[PDB]
């Protein structure tokens, strides 16, 4: 209902429903390893 | 010249088992000139059956003992009555002939179809005119065996 | 059908993928092998009539198989067999053109081995028939091609029994 | 003879049978031949090792103790539960019955008297019931 | 289901159904209608309940994410709380249907052997649930959050 | 096996999704005719002998099939035709129960047409016999369940036919 | 394939391939490497090239995209590039094939149904076609592009 | 195959009974809603294709069913699937013109439970696809026909499950 | 079943020979590789485990084999499918040490490939989890063994496609 | 041992021992006191090789010896060095019978059991024994070294 | 850059640029924007980028985070990260200068010798750059990410 250009649309084949990476976003998590040392710091 | 087409979807039913316009395909060069008279639908259903369209319908999936009981069942519309008769189907596909004019002669599936259609019983039945309908249960008397 | 390219074809296209490294090495794989392959059906027709001489020869004729009460017995059914072997020989030399078995599947295996339980066949004396002209056809077209043209006439005969 | 598979028969005590050794002996040498017995059932009833929750222990344990024969035991693995599971709920009934006869009392039936004797009494009494029969038949006891 | 548990011990003795296997099947038609909503509500809250659990998780047992921990990494984690995710699914459907049945199928029956064969520590998996349970169950009232504890705990015993 | 539940369960299950609107709507149109379909069971159950008398009154015996040269003479096969009435009345109850045709393909059909094609079994005898059942049954289960039980009788009958 | 047409007209005339068709599936062979790389080339490049047959469409057909046009709205132009996307694979499938055996089956038989039931113009999926041509062509040598060109003028062919 | 006025007369036939008045009442009971049925079977008709389209919308497209790995997909299958679609709206018409559904099971779902299984057709997928076109003809046939059109549809879908 | 040894003789049997030269010489090129067999065999018989896990890693799992919808998703299908991984490394080392195939067609190929086809499980990945256990074995077991070990990995994977 | 083995095959088949069961007690007892002196260096530094076996095993798993690890601790890792000296032990007697009769019945079968309890990882067990096997195998001729490392291999294998 | 290289030519001989110098000058000047572009998309994901190489690289060889590894520890690991954002901020550098005379002055020539001087595998470190080029690979569109590797290789490439 609107712009044609929307064209930026990746095209790849997207996840199954139990892919390794559907959870890999809150795999990133509250613990002390190598995603808990602050990057700025 | 709609009773043209009623006729000639009548013959992809037949031959086919189903009309193939719904998908789209048609055998299309033959299809013209049935509509136009220059060959019969006897000459028309012959061109049907040795098309691409057929081959890789009913020919490619099976063996050439199922191809004989299927072409019975569209170029006569009955079922293979005898032992005899196996034999002497199954060694028509069997065999090359060879190529005579543009080609494919006696091929397997080539021969097989003229053999069919060019039998007595074939041209009596349906002979020149009629587009082949199943002869089932109220039409003839059937074979029990 | 298909051959060694439609499997693949046809292998990615349910996943809707395009070809990518793992497909293009096979393919390639087979057209590497496509030249001999050629020189092969090559030797393997027109020595035809040869290699059934050759094979009924070791494998079936000269036995009961031959005499009354035998299978082959009758010019009727010794036609009848020496017809089918060569059907053998025609579709394994497909097969291996295609670089693939299905159409052994599609065209030849289906139902042949209740067919032959139905008219008595004898399917191990068939399948000695189908390994006679494997053993003739591997020395007709040499090294290049002997591996190949030998799996199909293999997935023949274990076909049957 | 050698021609054919080999019969495992549990001639080896078992019973607990004790000794005349250390009363608390690490080593027992002969309590691992009844537990090749054991996973050998297991192999002619069902045709391979069922996973961890499934095996039937307590009917193991009885064995091994000496308390009731092999014959119990097939029994026991006969008429359980992960058995009429495999085979006998998703098959048509009578399908159910020829493939369960080759696995009870080794071969094919060989006739329909045979055959239809175990469907009607499978329609009276169900899993249980044919596997009674199998199990308790004359033949059974003549071979086994 | 509550159904097919009921008939295929009936068909197994070849008699049509009994007063005892009507009457549980009469208070699980009942039961359903609450059965279904509690499934709605724990979908519902899907994303949170796994987020929630795998922190609860990970402090209760931080040597899983730990240099020889089998869910040590960002995706190694990432996979943990999709098999988390399975779980609370399969859950869901226990409680709908009024019997285990179709989750035992799904995922205990071979899970043994799956785990065993990943390396994956099955009695923290089975601490996973559990801190399901307790997030699922502060999202429903006392009555409901005890039928869907059942079922939790079920899991959680047959990783045992 | 399948029951309506687990007929959903597994349609989303190999979708990987938990059950939404569309699921839950289907799930509630079998729970809200569930005490209905219990009440029939019992109907049926109690009057099973009767229902297959009555049926095989109307349907099978009085005639040629039960006579010299029929199918259901002998005191042997008369048993084992009544014996499979009731297989297909008791199974039929069952279908209708779980709301789910499954178990009749899986323990009754499967097989079933061949099996009565290779002793000879008149199937348009038995079919009858089906539909004569289904007759007194959804008289005797009342408005209530009447349709719901039908459905597995024309399911049974149009698996032999 | 070259390889399954050839064979299919042996085997139906119940015969051994000819000098002819022994010759045309040596100089297909011979061409592997290099129909691999065009389809390599066209597969590393889909993304550009869906989006600039993509603009040079709605340019043309700007009432595709308009208040009763088939793709009108930035979901239905989402879906109409997405079938761009569709036809460009098939066509890097029957450049290495050789024909159009498994193009055909996948999609154009049937084509017409299709899009007649879903009311697009297929005379403007033609013209999508075309501009993928246009875009596919300027990233491929002379002799790469004409042999790539031939499979996509089929495609614009069979919708016809 | 047959219709109310045709089943009437053989149900009498093989009682050999006269019409009489019980007969004569179902009889009337079909005339005098046969001028509506007329009506509903010239909408859905002329507007066969709207509610094939309408209902595949609905109930099939947009969805993994039309995604490679999906059942409908290929314009091969999509073509074959809409195909179905039509058989099955144009059927429950003449169905519902003979009000008597004994054509649905003589040319419809005789043997197509199977032939689904052994295709892999999605079987309550394509019922969906069913109960969608019912849901478009009931709106458009109106209160006098939306009943009637109806249980032809749900024949053809348990017929199915 | 027969090895390397009983191949020989029952060759000879069969033409009641005495063991002459050629055979003998046969007799021997096994017995001169008997010991490395051994050994190779206590290499994957002790890492079975391992082998099977890395296999799995590298040629089966983080796929759509494994999501919904693939045909090792669910624990019991996931626990089949590594059971049968375990009977193809155990056999083929039995293959191996007996140093002839003969064992893997009598109780490992024979109706494999229909029986796959009937619960439709997936040849083509099957076999990529046979050549990766392969791999993984070839690496264990060291120059010594490695060729030896792998073509009864071949034999198996051939016997399938 | 190797002759408890024998005989029992001998005694369950009733009959006499065979050619071949004779020549392997012969080749066996040949090797008597080659393999004492296996046994012999093998318990002469038995604490040098469990101690360095745990350094090695705590390396490639160092969360055993972490917050939620079997073995963490001061005490959890006493115990677990015991049971690396427990197994030590049993290979010699193994090497020294010939078999692994007496190393079965004392710490193999019943051991997924027990530790399955204890809730130890029984793979991790496994590489103490590797560990082991690497310290002994250093401590012995190249032919030696062999000959004890089938034993070592078995009970690695066993725990699995 | 492409000038300081080249320029170095020029005043060395004591002459003009060449015809050749300077096409190669406007050559590069037109590949700029793109250039660009590579080098913010990279700038714009740099923490995805090095957190997903850290991870990458722990699994290929993990030892480092371990008690006798020189990135042991959360401040010894908040450190070799950081060397991974100073090695991407180098390549996007060389991406835009078109050589590696800034990567080069910067970050290798004395390395190999401070790496050493640490001790620190130096294959470990190339692996998480290797690792740090397929996170950021993967934030680019197929064009550019090609573009982007290039500089990835390159540092890939120097620390060996
Ligand atoms: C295109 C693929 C294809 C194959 C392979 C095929 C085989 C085939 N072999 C047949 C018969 C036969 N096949 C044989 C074969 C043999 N007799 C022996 O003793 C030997 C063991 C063996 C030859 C090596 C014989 C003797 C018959 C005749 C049986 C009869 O008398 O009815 C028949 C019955 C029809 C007929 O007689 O032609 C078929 C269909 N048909 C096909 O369409
Ligand atoms: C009852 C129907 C019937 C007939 C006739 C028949 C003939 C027949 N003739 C054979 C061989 C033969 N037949 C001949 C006959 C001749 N050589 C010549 O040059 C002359 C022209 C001719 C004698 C007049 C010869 C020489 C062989 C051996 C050919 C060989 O072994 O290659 C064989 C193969 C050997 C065997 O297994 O028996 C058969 C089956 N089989 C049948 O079932
Ligand atoms: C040759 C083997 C054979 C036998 C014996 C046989 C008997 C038989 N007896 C029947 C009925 C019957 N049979 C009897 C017999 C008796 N009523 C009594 O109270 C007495 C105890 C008894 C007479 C001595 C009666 C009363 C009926 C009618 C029952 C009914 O219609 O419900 C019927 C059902 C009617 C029919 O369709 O023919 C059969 C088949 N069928 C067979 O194939
Ligand atoms: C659990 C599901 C199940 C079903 C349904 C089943 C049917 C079935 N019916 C059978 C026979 C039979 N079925 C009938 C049936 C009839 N005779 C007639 O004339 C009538 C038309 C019809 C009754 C209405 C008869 C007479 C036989 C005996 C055939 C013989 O003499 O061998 C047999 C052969 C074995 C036996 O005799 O018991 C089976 C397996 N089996 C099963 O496992
Ligand atoms: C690989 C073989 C194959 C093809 C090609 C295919 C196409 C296809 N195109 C669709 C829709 C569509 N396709 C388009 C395409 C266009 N709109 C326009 O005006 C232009 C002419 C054109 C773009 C060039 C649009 C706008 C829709 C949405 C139509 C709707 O939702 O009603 C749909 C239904 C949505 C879905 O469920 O995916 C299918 C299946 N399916 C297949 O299996
Ligand atoms: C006159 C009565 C009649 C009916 C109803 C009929 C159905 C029918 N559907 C078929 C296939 C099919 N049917 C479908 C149907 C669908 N696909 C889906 O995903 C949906 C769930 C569903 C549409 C709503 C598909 C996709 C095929 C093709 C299967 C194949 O590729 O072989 C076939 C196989 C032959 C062919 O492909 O044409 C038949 C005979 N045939 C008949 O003679
Ligand atoms: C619905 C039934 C079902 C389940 C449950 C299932 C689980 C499952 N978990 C997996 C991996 C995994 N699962 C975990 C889980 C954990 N790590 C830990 O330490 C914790 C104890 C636990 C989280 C609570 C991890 C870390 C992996 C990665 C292991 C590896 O890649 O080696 C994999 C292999 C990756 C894949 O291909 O998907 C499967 C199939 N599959 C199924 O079909």
């Amino acid at each position: 209902r609107k712009v044609i250009d929307s064209i930026k649309i990746e095209d790849p084949v997207k996840p199954g429903d139990f892919a390794n990476f559907l959870d890999m976003a809150r795999g990133i998590e509250s613990r002390t390893g190598v995603w808990s040392i602050s990057y700025e710091s | 010249s709609d009773e043209k087409e009623r006729v000639v979807r009548a013959a992809y039913r037949q031959v086919f088992e189903r009309d193939l316009k719904a998908y789209g395909q048609s055998v299309s060069e033959a299809e013209s000139k049935v509509k136009n008279g220059e060959i019969s639908v006897r000459e028309f259903v012959r061109r049907l059956g040795k098309s691409e369209l057929y081959r890789r319908e009913f020919y490619q999936p099976f063996i050439n003992s199922r191809v004989l009981e299927l072409a019975f069942k569209h170029f006569l519309g009955r079922a293979p009555e005898s032992r005899a008769e196996v034999q002497k189907y199954f060694s028509i596909i069997s065999s090359p002939i060879v190529r005579g004019q543009s080609s494919m002669p006696s091929g397997g599936l080539y021969a097989l179809i003229d053999a069919l259609i060019d039998s007595e019983e074939y041209t009596s039945i349906f002979g020149e005119d009629t587009v082949p309908y199943l002869r089932n249960l109220g039409v003839e008397a059937q074979p029990s065996w | 059908m298909q051959d060694a390219i439609t499997a693949v074809i046809n292998n990615y296209d349910v996943q809707g993928k395009y070809l990518d490294g793992a497909a293009l090495d096979k393919l390639k794989a087979y057209f590497t092998t496509g030249a001999v392959r050629v020189r092969a059906a090559a030797v393997i027709s027109s020595n035809a009539t040869t290699i059934i001489k050759e094979a009924a020869a070791k494998a079936l004729i000269y036995s009961d198989l031959t005499r009354p009460g035998g299978n082959m017995y009758t010019t009727r059914r010794y036609a009848a067999c020496i017809r089918d072997m060569d059907y053998f020989l025609r579709y394994a030399t497909y097969a291996m053109l295609a670089g693939d078995p299905s159409i052994l599947d599609e065209r030849v295996l289906n139902g042949l081995k209740e067919t032959y339980n139905s008219l008595g066949v004898p399917i191990a004396a068939t399948v000695g028939g189908i390994q006679a002209m494997k053993e003739v056809v591997g020395g007709l077209v040499g090294p290049d091609a002997a591996k190949e043209a030998s799996i199909y006439f293999d997935y023949l005969s274990s076909g049957l029994s | 003879t050698t021609l054919g598979p080999k019969i495992f028969k549990l001639t080896q005590n078992v019973g607990f049978r004790s000794k005349g050794m250390v009363q608390n002996a690490g080593v027992v040498t002969v309590e691992g031949s009844v537990q090749a017995l054991i996973t050998a059932a297991y192999q002619q009833i069902f045709g391979r090792q069922l996973y961890q929750g499934q095996r039937l222990k307590v009917a193991e344990i009885k064995l091994e103790n000496g308390e009731t024969t092999v014959k119990e035991f097939v029994r026991a693995l006969g008429r359980s539960e992960i058995f009429r599971k495999l085979y006998w709920e998703p098959f048509y009934v009578c399908k159910a019955i020829e493939y369960i006869h080759r696995r009870l009392l080794g071969r094919p039936t060989y006739d329909r008297v045979e055959n239809n004797r175990y469907f009607d009494i499978a329609s009276k009494k169900g899993f249980y019931g044919v596997v009674d029969a199998m199990l308790n038949s004359n033949e059974y006891q003549e071979v086994f | 289901s509550v159904l097919t548990k009921a008939i295929v011990n009936a068909d197994a003795e070849a008699r049509y159904l009994s007063p005892g296997e009507l009457d549980r099947i009469k208070s699980f038609v009942a039961s359903g209608e609450r059965r279904l909503r509690i499934a709605q509500t724990l979908t519902e809250a899907r994303e949170r309940i796994v987020k929630q659990a795998g922190d609860q998780l990970f402090q209760i047992r931080p040597d899983v994410v730990s240099p020889g921990g089998n869910a040590y990494g960002e995706k190694m984690t990432a996979l943990c709380l999709r098999d988390l995710d399975y779980y609370l699914r399969l859950v869901t459907y226990g409680i709908v249907a009024g019997d285990v049945t179709p989750i035992e199928e799904i995922g205990i029956i071979g899970v043994k052997e799956m785990y065993n064969s990943l390396q994956t520590p099955i009695p923290a998996v089975a601490e996973g649930v559990r801190a399901m349970k307790n997030v699922a169950t502060s999202l429903l009232s006392g009555d409901d959050a005890a039928e869907a504890g059942f079922y939790f705990d079920y899991l959680v015993g047959a990783m045992q």
